[PDB]
C-alpha cells in the first residue's frame, strides 16, 4: 500500500509508560499554568 | 555486470525482465520485480560485493539515472528503487558513502526529471539519514537540498503565469 | 413555524462558513471523477471548485 | 462588631444553613465565610471544621459560628497565636527558630525552596544578625 | 552508457511551472526527511530554511503539500529555541501587520489563514519550547479579541481560542503543583515581556509540590491546627518580604468584570468562538475558590445575555452547569443574584411592554433572553432553602413581571408563554 | 428622498454655518453605517460569497 | 479604508468618482489619497511573493 515510500514510513511511535506518567504530569502541569496565566490576563488593573 | 551493461543498450521493454535478473541476484523484490538460509542471504552479499568491485562510478551513475530517473515507467523506477535499497544494504560502509555521494552528486540535475524524480529522492532521503556521514558532507547535501528549494521557489514566484496558475487553482478545479 | 424555519436557515450557517474557509485555503483539488454521475454535473460545472460548487 | 455586620452572618448562615451526612454543616459554614466576603485558607478551613465538632454532622449555632469568627475576624493580625507560631516555628522548644526547622516547616507545607531561599528568609528574618530569630524579630515581621 | 548517453528516457522543458512544482515538492519531502536528524535539522535552520518556507512554500501548492511544509517547519522548531523563536516572530509579524487596516484590507480570511494554522499544529508538537509557543498564542489572542470584527475574531481569536483550549483542557490522560488558593502566582504582562523572573520553571517553583497529604487514620488534629498557623505565617513572611520589594509580587484573585471574557463568551460572530471560551472558563472552574470568581465575572455578563439574546446560549449552558449544585446556587444568592435576576426580568419585561405600544417588529428569539432568566430564578427557587429566604423578596417581583406579561397580545411569543407559565408556576410555589 | 434633499442641498444660497452642518450629518451617517457593515456579525460571510457566488 | 472595496462595482466606481471630486483643485486633499495609495501598494511590494493577495 503505503509501504513502498520508506520516507513516509519513517514515523515511528514510541511511548513508555513511566515516560507515559511524566508526560502526562507535565501536560497538567502546563495546563494549570496556562490557567494561571489567563486569570492574571482577566485581574483587573 | 554485463546484465546492467546490457540493461543500457535495450529497450523499456526489455529494461524490466533484466531488472528483475538483478533482483535475484541482489534477493531484492524479485515478485514486486515480475509483478512491475543465511547462506542465501551471505550469496546475496558476496554478489553485490562482486557487482561493487566491477561496477565503476561512471556505469552506476549511468544506470541509477537510467532507470531511477528517465524511467518514464513507474513500475521500472519501483524496481530500481528496490534494486539500489538492497544495493546500499548489503554494502559496506565505504561502498554506501560512495552511492551517497553519487546520488546528491545528481541531485542538482533533478528539476530536469520533475515527477518522475520520485522514487530516486526517496533513497536519497533514507540514504542521507542512514549512512552515519560527517558533518562537513551533512552540510554540503543540506545546503544542496536547499540550493534546490531557493531555486525552484525563484522560480516559481517569477514564472511569467506565476499568477494566472496561483489564481485559477484558487478558484476552477483545474 | 417561523421558529423551525429560522433553525434551519441559521443551521446552514455553520456549514456556509465552513465552505468559506475551505474555499479560502484555495487548494488545488482536481475535479475528482466520483463513480455516481446521476446528478447533472457539466464538464464546466465539475472544473468549478466542489466547495465553490458546495457553498 | 456592629449589628450590620452580625445580620450579614446570620443572613448567609440561614442561607447555607442544611443537614445531612459526614459534617455538611461545617461545609455550609465554611461557604458562608466565603461568601461573606472572607476567604480562609484550604488549611484556615480544614482547622476550623475540625475547631468544631460539637454534635453528628459539625453541629454549628449562629451564636457558635460568632465564637468562631470572633477568634480570628479578618485574619489581620494575633500575636497570641504569633507567639504561637514562633512555638511551631521553633521546632526544638522555644528561643530562637533556626533555618534548620524553618525549612522543616516549609517541607510540611509541602514547599520545597533551595537553601540558598531558606537563607535569604533568614537574613530577611534576623535584625542584630545574630543568626538568631526571636519573637523581637519573629514579631517583628508579622508586623512589618 | 554510449545509447544512453545518446538518448534515453525523457526530460521535463524548460520553464515547466508544473515540474518546476513537482521538484519543490521532491524538495520538501527530502527536507522532511533530513529534518529528522537533529544535526541536520539544526544545519537547515542555520540555512535560513524557516524563513524560505514561510515566504514562499506555505501557500503554494496542494493542500498536502501545505500541510507537509507545515510539518517541516514544525520539525525544524522542534525542540529548538532559535527556530521557535524565530518562526513565533515570523507568525506575530505577519499576522499583527494584518490586524493594522483589517476593514481596510479583508484578505486577512486568506492572508493568515496560513500562519494561524502554523501556530495551532506548532502547539500540537510538545516539545520544551513550548513556552514561546504558547506566549505567541495569546498575545496574538488578545490582540485579536481587542477586535470586534468577525474576519480577525473567526480567524485569529477562533484558532488562538482553540490553541488554549487544547492546552488547558489537555487530551485525556491514558495513564504535581496546587495553586494559592486566594493569589494567581503567574503573571500575563510579565510573562508576555519575556521577563525571566516570570516563566514556566519560575512559577512552577513557586508554588509547592502536591505530595501526599496522608493521615488516612490518622486524625492529626494538632497537627491540622500547626499546618494551619506554619501556612498562615509563612504566607505573611512573603507577603512582607514582597511588600519590602524583596520578592516577586504575587497576583489577587480579583476581575474587574468587563474583560476579554464577556468579550468572547457573546461573540456573534461565530458560536465557535463562544463554545471555546465557554470550555476554558469550564476548565478555568477546577478550583473552588476559582470557581467563586468565575461565578462572580458570569453572573456580571448576565447582564450581556439580556443584550445579545440567542447568542448567550453557550455562555447560558456554562453558567447553569457551574451552578448544578445547589452549594454554589446558595452562594450566589447569598452575594444577591436573585434581585439582580429579578430587576432583569423586569426590564426585559418593560422593553417587551415598550416594543408593545411600539411597532408590530416580529422576532423569532424575542423572549430568549426573559425565558432564560425566568429558568435560572427558577433554577435557584428550586432549592428550599433560597425560596425561604427570598419568597418576601421575590412575590413582587414575580407578580409584576406576570401581570406584565398578561398584557401583551401582538408580542405574544411562545417563548413568552413559556415564561408566563413559569412565572405563574413560581408564583403558586410562592 | 435622497435625491430631492442631494439637489435642494446644492441648488439653495445657505449659509456656511449649516453648510457644515448637513455636511456633518450626512458623514456621520455613512461613519454610523461604515462602521455598522464593518462589525456585523455575518460581514466576512457576505463580502466572501459576493467576492465568489453571484446572489 | 471602508467604501472602496465593498458594495457593487457601480458603488465602487461611484465611490471612486466621489473621492477624486474630493480631491479636485484641492492640493492638500489630492496628497492625502495619493499617500494612502503609496503606503498601501508599499506595504503590499513589502510581502509580495509572501503574501499573494496584493492583487
Ligand atoms: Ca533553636
Ligand atoms: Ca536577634
Amino acid at each position: 500500500q503505503n509501504s513502498q515510500f520508506l520516507l513516509t514510513r519513517l514515523n515511528d511511535p514510541k511511548m513508555s509508560e513511566t515516560e507515559r506518567q511524566s508526560m502526562e504530569s507535565e501536560r497538567a502541569d502546563r495546563s494549570l499554568f496556562v490557567q494561571e496565566l489567563l486569570l492574571s490576563t482577566l485581574v483587573r488593573e | 555486470y554485463f546484465l546492467l551493461q546490457v540493461s543500457f543498450l535495450v529497450d523499456e521493454g526489455v529494461s524490466p525482465v533484466l531488472l528483475q535478473l538483478l533482483s535475484c541476484a541482489l534477493c531484492g523484490s524479485k515478485v514486486l520485480a515480475a509483478l512491475a538460509g543465511s547462506q542465501e542471504d551471505q550469496l546475496c552479499t558476496a554478489l553485490v560485493n562482486q557487482l561493487n568491485k566491477f561496477a565503476d562510478k561512471e556505469t552506476l551513475i549511468q544506470f541509477l539515472r537510467c532507470f531511477l530517473l528517465e524511467s518514464n515507467s513507474s513500475s521500472v523506477r519501483w524496481q530500481a528503487h528496490c534494486l539500489t535499497l538492497h544495493i546500499y544494504r548489503n554494502s559496506s560502509k565505504s561502498q554506501q558513502e560512495l552511492l551517497l555521494d553519487l546520488m546528491w552528486s545528481i541531485w542538482p540535475e533533478l528539476p530536469a526529471y520533475g515527477r518522475k524524480a520520485a522514487q530516486f529522492v526517496d533513497l536519497l532521503g533514507y540514504f542521507s539519514l542512514k549512512t552515519p556521514q560527517t558533518e562537513k558532507k551533512l552540510k554540503e547535501y543540506s545546503q544542496k537540498a536547499v540550493e534546490i528549494l531557493r531555486t525552484q521557489n525563484h522560480i516559481l514566484t517569477n514564472h511569467p503565469n506565476s499568477n494566472i496558475y496561483n489564481t485559477l487553482s484558487g478558484l476552477v478545479e483545474f | 413555524k417561523a421558529d423551525r424555519v429560522y433553525h434551519q436557515l441559521m443551521g446552514h450557517r455553520p456549514q456556509l462558513e465552513n465552505l468559506l474557509c475551505k474555499v479560502n485555503e484555495a487548494a488545488p483539488e482536481k475535479p475528482q471523477d466520483d463513480s455516481g454521475t446521476a446528478g447533472g454535473i457539466s464538464s464546466t460545472s465539475a472544473s468549478v471548485n466542489r466547495y465553490i460548487l458546495q457553498l | 462588631l456592629t449589628e450590620e455586620q452580625i445580620a450579614e452572618f446570620k443572613e448567609a448562615f440561614s442561607l447555607f444553613d442544611k443537614d445531612g451526612d459526614g459534617t455538611i454543616t461545617t461545609k455550609e459554614l465554611g461557604t458562608v465565610m466565603r461568601s461573606l466576603g472572607q476567604n480562609p485558607t484550604e488549611a484556615e478551613l480544614q482547622d476550623m471544621i475540625n475547631e468544631v465538632d460539637a454534635d453528628g454532622n459539625g453541629t454549628i449555632d449562629f451564636p457558635e459560628f460568632l465564637t468562631m469568627m470572633a477568634r480570628k475576624m479578618k485574619d489581620t493580625d494575633s500575636e497570641e497565636e504569633i507567639r504561637e507560631a514562633f512555638r511551631v516555628f521553633d521546632k526544638d522548644g522555644n528561643g530562637y527558630i533556626s533555618a534548620a526547622e524553618l525549612r522543616h516547616v516549609m517541607t510540611n507545607l509541602g514547599e520545597k525552596l533551595t537553601d540558598e531561599e531558606v537563607d535569604e528568609m533568614i537574613r530577611e528574618a534576623d535584625i542584630d544578625g545574630d543568626g538568631q530569630v526571636n519573637y523581637e524579630e519573629f514579631v517583628q515581621m508579622m508586623t512589618a | 552508457r554510449a545509447l544512453s548517453v545518446l538518448g534515453c528516457g525523457h526530460t521535463s522543458s524548460t520553464k515547466c511551472y508544473g515540474c518546476a512544482s513537482a521538484v519543490t515538492e521532491h524538495c520538501i519531502t527530502l527536507l522532511r526527511a533530513l529534518a529528522t536528524n537533529p544535526a541536520l535539522r539544526h544545519i537547515l535552520v542555520s540555512q535560513g530554511l524557516i524563513r524560505e518556507l514561510f515566504d514562499y512554500n506555505l501557500r503554494r501548492g496542494a493542500a498536502a503539500m501545505r500541510e507537509e511544509v507545515r510539518q517541516l517547519m514544525c520539525l525544524l522548531t522542534r525542540d529548538n529555541p532559535e527556530a521557535t523563536q524565530q518562526m513565533n516572530d515570523l507568525i506575530i509579524g505577519k499576522v499583527s501587520t494584518a490586524l493594522k487596516g483589517h476593514w481596510a484590507n479583508p484578505d486577512l480570511a486568506s492572508s493568515l489563514q496560513y500562519e494561524m494554522l502554523l501556530l495551532t499544529d506548532s502547539i500540537s508538537k510538545e516539545d520544551s519550547c513550548w513556552e514561546l509557543r504558547l506566549r505567541c498564542a495569546l498575545s496574538l489572542f488578545l490582540m485579536a479579541v481587542n477586535i470586534k470584527t468577525p474576519v480577525v475574531v473567526e480567524n485569529i481569536t477562533l484558532m488562538c481560542l482553540r490553541i488554549l483550549q487544547k492546552l488547558i483542557k489537555p487530551p485525556a490522560p491514558t495513564s504535581t503543583v496546587k495553586p494559592y488558593c486566594n493569589e494567581i502566582h503567574a503573571q500575563a504582562q510579565l510573562w508576555l515581556k519575556r521577563d525571566p523572573k516570570a516563566s514556566y520553571d519560575a512559577w512552577k517553583k513557586c508554588l509547592p509540590i502536591r505530595g501526599i497529604d496522608g493521615n488516612g487514620k490518622a486524625p492529626s488534629k494538632s497537627e491540622l491546627r500547626h499546618l494551619y498557623l506554619t501556612e498562615k505565617y509563612v504566607w505573611r513572611w512573603k507577603q512582607f518580604l514582597s511588600r519590602r520589594g524583596k520578592r516577586t509580587s504575587p497576583l489577587d484573585l480579583k476581575l474587574g468584570h468587563n474583560n476579554w471574557l464577556r468579550q468572547v463568551l457573546f461573540t456573534p460572530a461565530t458560536q465557535a468562538a463562544r463554545q471555546a471560551a465557554c470550555t476554558i472558563v469550564e476548565a478555568l472552574a477546577t478550583i473552588p475558590s476559582r470557581k467563586q470568581q468565575v461565578l462572580d465575572l458570569l453572573t456580571s455578563y448576565l447582564d450581556e445575555l439580556s443584550i445579545a439574546g440567542e447568542c448567550a446560549a453557550e455562555y447560558l449552558a456554562l453558567y447553569q452547569k457551574l451552578i448544578t449544585s445547589a452549594h454554589w446556587k446558595v452562594y450566589l444568592a447569598a452575594r444577591g443574584v436573585l434581585p439582580y435576576v429579578g430587576n432583569l426580568i423586569t426590564k426585559e419585561i418593560a422593553r417587551l411592554l415598550a416594543l408593545e405600544e411600539a411597532t408590530l417588529s416580529t422576532d423569532l428569539q424575542q423572549g430568549y433572553a426573559l425565558k432564560s432568566l425566568t429558568g435560572l430564578l427558577s433554577s435557584f427557587v428550586e432549592v428550599e432553602s433560597i425560596k425561604r429566604h427570598f419568597k418576601s423578596r421575590l412575590v413582587g417581583t414575580v407578580l409584576n413581571g406576570y401581570l406584565c406579561l398578561r398584557k401583551l397580545v401582538v408580542q405574544r411569543t411562545k417563548l413568552i408563554d413559556e415564561t408566563q407559565d413559569m412565572l405563574l408556576e413560581m408564583l403558586e410555589d410562592m
